[PDB]
C-alpha cells in the first residue's frame, strides 16, 4: 500500500465500515474476556513495587499519578521486548522529560535508581489445542 | 466513567468489574456510532492538514538547503526520520487541540521531542543538533518562533524550550456536513435539517 | 470577455435576469443552510480572542466595533490564504489606517503585537459522496 | 434588522436565528425586486461615469507625460496598477455618495490609499512616490486640490492628507425612467404615471 | 452597504415588507416560547439581590423603580460581556447620571458599593442535536 | 457574477457551486438570446472590416515590394504567417475596443506581437526582422506611426514599442437595424419602433 | 469550405440558428456536469504550487492575479500537449511579455526558474461502455 | 488497522487474531467494492500512461542510437531488460504518487535502481554503465535532469544520485466518470449526479 | 496472451468481475485459515534472531523497523529459493540501498555479517489425501 491518500478516502472508509466494525467488536468481547487479565497482572506488578516506595518516601496524594506516568511508560518500553542497552538511554530521557514537567531531581535520581525492579507484564491466555 | 469515590488499589476488583460490564459494552458501542461518525468526520481533517503542511514545509526547507550546494547524501530524511519529525508535530497538534496556554504547549512538545530524538537517531548518521536546527527552521516557517535549544550532554539528546509556543493555526469545526445529493433532491431547507 | 461595455448593456442584463436570479436564490437558501455555520466559527474564534483583551485592557463600549473593524479585516486577509510575508506589511498598513481614524498608538502597538492569535476560519461543509 | 436590544455575544444564537429566517428570506427577495431594479437603474450610472472619467483623465495625464519625452516602458500602468487607482477612486465615490464632510472623505480615501498602495506595488517596478504624484495629478484635473502627501517610511507605503477633499461632481438622481415606446403608445400623461 | 439613504427608500421598505414581517413574527412566536425564560432568570437574579436592600434600607414604594433603572442598566452592561475594567468607569458614570435625576448621594455611595453581586443573566435554550 | 466577498481558495466549492447553478444556466441562456442577437449584429462588423482591411493593405504592401523586383518565392506569406499577422491586428482591435489610452494599447499589442512572433516563425524561412518591418509598414499605411522595434536577441523574437499607438479607425455602433420589408409593410414610424 | 464570406452571411447564420443552439446548450448542461471537474483539478494543481511561492516570497494581494495570468497561460500551453522544446522558447517570450506589463525582473528570473512543477490538467471523464 | 497500543511481539496472538477476524473480512470486502471500483477506475490510468511513455521514449532513444551507425545486436533490450527499466520507472511513479520532496524521490529511485541493476544484468551482455547512461537519457527526455551516477565498484552495480528528481508529470484525478448512455438517456443533470 | 492492451479493456475486466472475485474471496477465507500460520512461522524465526541483536547492540525504538525492512527483504529473497551465489551480491546491494536511506555503516558491516542465520519460512499446510 501507499501512504499519500486524500481526506475523502479515509472518511469514506470509516463511514462505510460501521456495520462490520461493530459486528466485529461484538466478537471482540468474547476475545477480551480471557485476555483482560493482563490488566490484573499489570496493576499487581506495578502496585507491588510502587506502593511502598511512594508510600514511605513521602510523596503526596495527587502527584502519585505523575510518578505512575513515569513508571507506566517505562513498563510499556519493557514489555515491548526492549532490554538494557536501550533502557540506559531512555532512563535519562524520561528523567529530563519528567523533570521538565515540574518534579524535583532529588526525587528523580533515587526513583531512576529504583526502577529496575519493574519488568514485563503481558502474556498470552489463549492456547490452540486442535483436539 | 470510574468509580470516582476512592482508589481502592486491588487488581481483582478491576478484572471483575470489566467482566461484569462486558455484557453492556457491546451495545453501548452500537449506540455510540451515531455521534462517533460525525465527530471523526470533522476531526480527521486537522491531522491530514497538519501532515500535508509538514510534508510541504519540510520539502521547502530541504530544497533551500540543497540550493546552497549540499549533496542529497548529506541529508537523507527518508522514511523514519520524517516519522520522528511527524511525531513531534502531531503531539503539537494534540496539545494545541486542547485549550492549553503557550508555554505548556512548549514544554509538552519539548518533552515529546526529548523522547523522540532520544530513541530514533542513535546509529543513523544524523546528529541531534542538525535535527533540532531543522525543527527550529520548520517552526520559523509556521509561526516564526524557533523555540527549542538542545544538547547532546549525555548519551541521549535533550530538548528544552527557550520561548513560549503558539498553538496550531488550524481550527477543528463543529460542522454537520451534508452531501450534495441531499441538497439537490430536497424540497425545503428544513428537510435538510430535520 | 472584454471590459469596455456601455451603461445600457449592464442595466439590460440586470433588468432581464430578475426571474432567473430569484429562482436561483430560492435554491441558494438550501445551499446556505449547511454553509452558514462559518458565521458561528468566525464569531467563536474572534470573540474568544478579543473579549478578554478588549474587556481587560479598558476600552469602552462603542469603540469595540472600531477594534472589530481592524480585527475582522485582518481575519479576512488571513482566510484568503495569505501567510506572514504579506502580514508583516499589512500590519503596519492597518496600523496607519486605523491610527488615521482617531485611535491612540499606545493601544495600537500592543494590539498589533496581540493579533497573531487570530487565524483562518472558513471551511467547507458539503461532501460529494457519489454513493 | 438586528435585535437592537443587547449584544449577547453567542454564536449558536446567530446560526439558529439564521436557520429560522431562511424560510422567509426566499420570499422577501421576490418582494424586494420591485424597488431593487429601479434603484440599480439610477445607481449604476455613477459607477460607470466615474470609471470612464478615470480612464479619460489617466489617459490625458499619461499622454502629457509622454509628450515630455519619456518612454512607454518607463510608465506601464497596464492592468493591475490601473485597478489599484480605480480602487482608490471608487472608494472616493462611496464616501462622497454619503453626505459626509470634506475632511472625512479625505481621511477615508487616504486610508484606502494606504491599504491599496501597500498591497499591490511591491515587486512591480513602480515606486510609491510616482504613484502618489499621479494620484495628485488626477485630483488636480478633477477638482484641483492635490491633497495627499506620502512616505515610504517603513516597508509599506503610507498616505496622509494635507487638505480637505470635495465630493464627486456627479449627482445620483431619483428618477423613474420610462421607455420611449411607453411614451409614444400612451394616450395621456397619467397613463405614463399611473 | 452604505449609510446615506433617502427618506422615501426606508418608508418604501417598511411599507412593502408588511406581509413577510408578519409571517416571520408568526414563526418567531415558536422561537419565543423556549427563549422567554430569560425573563424569569433576569427577574429572579435581580429581585433576589435588590428586594432585601431596598426593603431594609428604607426606600419607599415608587422610587424603587428609579433604583431598578440603575440596576437594570448595570445588568445590561454586564450581560453584554463587559468585565471590571469598564465597570470601574461606568459605575461613576451611572452615579452622576442618577444623581442628576434627583437621588441622594448618601444612598448612592452605599448602592454603588452594593452592586457587585449582580451578574450576567441571559443564556441559550435551543440545542442543535442533528439526530 | 462572482461571490465578491473573499477569495476562499477551495476547488470543491467551485465545482459544487457550478453543479448547483447548472439548473439555472439552461434558462438564463434562453432569456439572454433577445439582446445576444442584436449585440452580435452590431459587433461582428468590426471584426469583418478589420480583417478585410488587413487583407487589402497587406496585398498593397506586398505588391509594392514585388514591383521593386523581388521574386514571389522570397516572400511567401501564404496561410499561417497571414494568420500570425491577423492575430496581432485582432488583438489591436480588442485593446482599441476598450477605452484604453494610446501607450497601453501599444504595449498590449507589443506583448501579443512577442507571443505570436515567438511561436510561429521558427522553422519557416522568414526572419523576425522582416516580419516586424512588414508590421511597421502596415501601421504606416493605417495610422502612420511605425511603433515597434524588435530584436532576435535570444532564441525567441522580442517586440518592444517606441511610440504610442492610436486606436482602430472603426466605430462599433449601437444600432437596432430593421429589415426593409418591415419598413415598407409598416403604416407608421411608431409601428417600426414599437 | 472557403474563407472569404460576406458580413451578411455570418449574421444570417447566427440569427437563424438561435433555436437549435439553445436546445443544444440544454443538452450541453448534462454533458458539463461530469466534465466540469477539470476546474477542480486545474485550481488544485495550480494553487498547490503557487500559494506557497506567492505567499512566502512576499508579493501582495492584487498582483497575485498578474502572476496567475503568467502561470495560467503556461498551463494552457502545457495541456495542449507541448513539451520542453517549445517551452524553452515560450518561457523567455512570457518573461518579456509580463516584464513589459510592469513587473520586476528580480521576481521574474526566480519565477521562471520556479514554473517547471506545473503540468497538464485536463482529462476525460466519460467512458463509452457499450454494455 | 493495527492495535496501535504496543508491539507485544508474540506470533500466536497474530495468528489467533487473524483467525478471529476471518469471519468479518469476507463481508468487509463485499462492502468495500463500491469505492474499490471507482478508485481503480481513476488509478490505473497513471500506470498505463507511464508504461506507454516509457515504451515510446525508449524507442526514440534506441532509434537515435541506431541512426548513429550501431548494430541491432549491440543493444538488445528485448524483454527482461525493458522489464528492469520499467521496474525503476514504476517505482518512480510510486514515490511521485505520494507527496514526497524531490531528493527523497531521487534517493528512493536510486535504491530501486541499485536493487534492479544488481539483480538482472549479471550474465547478459550489457554492462551497468551503458544501462545507467540509458536511464539518464530517458530522464533527459522526460524532465531533463540526468540525476544518477553509477559504479561497478564491487560485484554488484551501485547507483547514487547527483541531483534532486522532479515527480512524474501525470496527475491522478478524483473523477467519477459516467457512461455516455447515462448522459443521453437522462432527463436532468441531477439525475446524472443523484 | 499479448502484452499491449488498452486502458479500457483492463478497467472493463476489473469492473465486470466484481461478483465472481468477491465470491472467490469468500472461499479464499476457508483456504486462508490453514495457510495463515506462515505468518506465525515468519515472525517467530525473524524475532528469535533479531530481538537479541537489536536489543543488545543499542539501536532505538523506531529504527528497528528500518532494520526489519532490511531483514524482511532478505528473508523474501531467501524463501523464493535463492541460495548463496546470488546472496553474495544482494547483500552488498542491500547494504548500499539502506546506507542510502540514512543508516550508519558501522552498524551495517556487523549487521550484514549477522544476517546469515535467517533462512526460509514458508511451507505448505494442505495435504491431498484421496481417501
Amino acid at each position: 500500500r501507499r501512504t499519500g491518500i486524500t481526506t475523502e478516502d479515509a472518511i469514506t472508509k470509516y463511514s462505510v465500515k460501521a456495520k462490520t466494525e461493530q459486528t466485529a467488536y461484538k466478537n471482540a468481547t468474547k476475545d477480551m474476556v480471557v485476555q483482560a487479565q493482563n490488566i490484573m497482572n499489570f496493576y499487581s506488578v506495578v502496585n507491588q513495587a510502587l506502593i511502598p516506595w511512594l508510600n514511605a518516601h513521602g510523596v503526596g496524594g495527587n502527584l502519585r499519578i505523575l510518578y505512575r506516568q513515569l513508571a507506566n511508560e517505562y513498563v510499556k518500553v519493557l514489555n515491548t521486548k526492549q532490554s538494557g542497552e536501550v533502557i540506559k538511554r531512555l532512563k535519562i530521557a524520561l528523567r529530563h522529560k519528567y523533570w521538565l514537567r515540574g518534579l524535583d531531581e532529588a526525587m528523580l535520581d533515587e526513583f531512576m535508581d529504583y526502577i529496575d525492579s519493574l519488568k514485563s507484564t503481558t502474556t498470552n491466555y489463549i492456547i490452540f489445542n486442535m483436539q | 466513567m470510574a468509580r470516582k469515590r476512592t482508589s481502592k488499589n486491588d487488581p481483582l476488583r478491576m478484572y471483575l468489574n470489566y467482566v461484569r460490564k462486558l455484557q453492556t459494552m457491546g451495545d453501548a458501542y452500537d449506540e455510540s456510532a451515531k455521534y462517533r461518525i460525525a465527530n471523526f468526520e470533522n476531526g480527521f481533517k486537522s491531522l491530514h492538514m497538519v501532515e500535508n503542511e509538514f510534508k510541504q514545509y519540510l520539502a521547502n526547507v530541504i530544497d533551500e538547503a540543497i540550493k546552497s550546494g549540499a549533496s542529497p547524501q548529506d541529508l537523507p530524511y527518508v522514511n523514519e526520520i520524517k516519522l520522528a519529525l511527524m511525531k513531534i508535530f502531531t503531539s503539537w497538534l494534540k496539545y494545541s487541540n486542547e485549550k492549553l496556554g503557550a508555554n505548556e504547549i512548549a514544554i509538552n512538545v519539548a518533552g515529546t521531542a526529548t523522547m523522540t530524538l532520544t530513541e530514533n537517531l542513535y546509529g543513523t548518521r544524523v546528529s541531534c543538533e542538525e535535527a533540532v536546527s531543522l525543527i527550529n527552521s520548520i517552526f520559523a516557517v509556521w509561526v516564526g518562533v524557533e523555540p527549542f535549544e538542545a544538547e547532546e550532554r549525555e548519551g541521549a539528546c535533550l530538548v528544552t524550550p527557550r520561548s513560549p509556543l503558539p498553538p496550531v493555526p488550524i481550527s477543528s469545526p463543529t460542522g454537520f456536513s451534508a452531501p450534495i445529493q441531499e441538497v439537490l433532491q430536497a424540497k425545503s431547507p428544513e428537510e435538510i435539517i430535520g
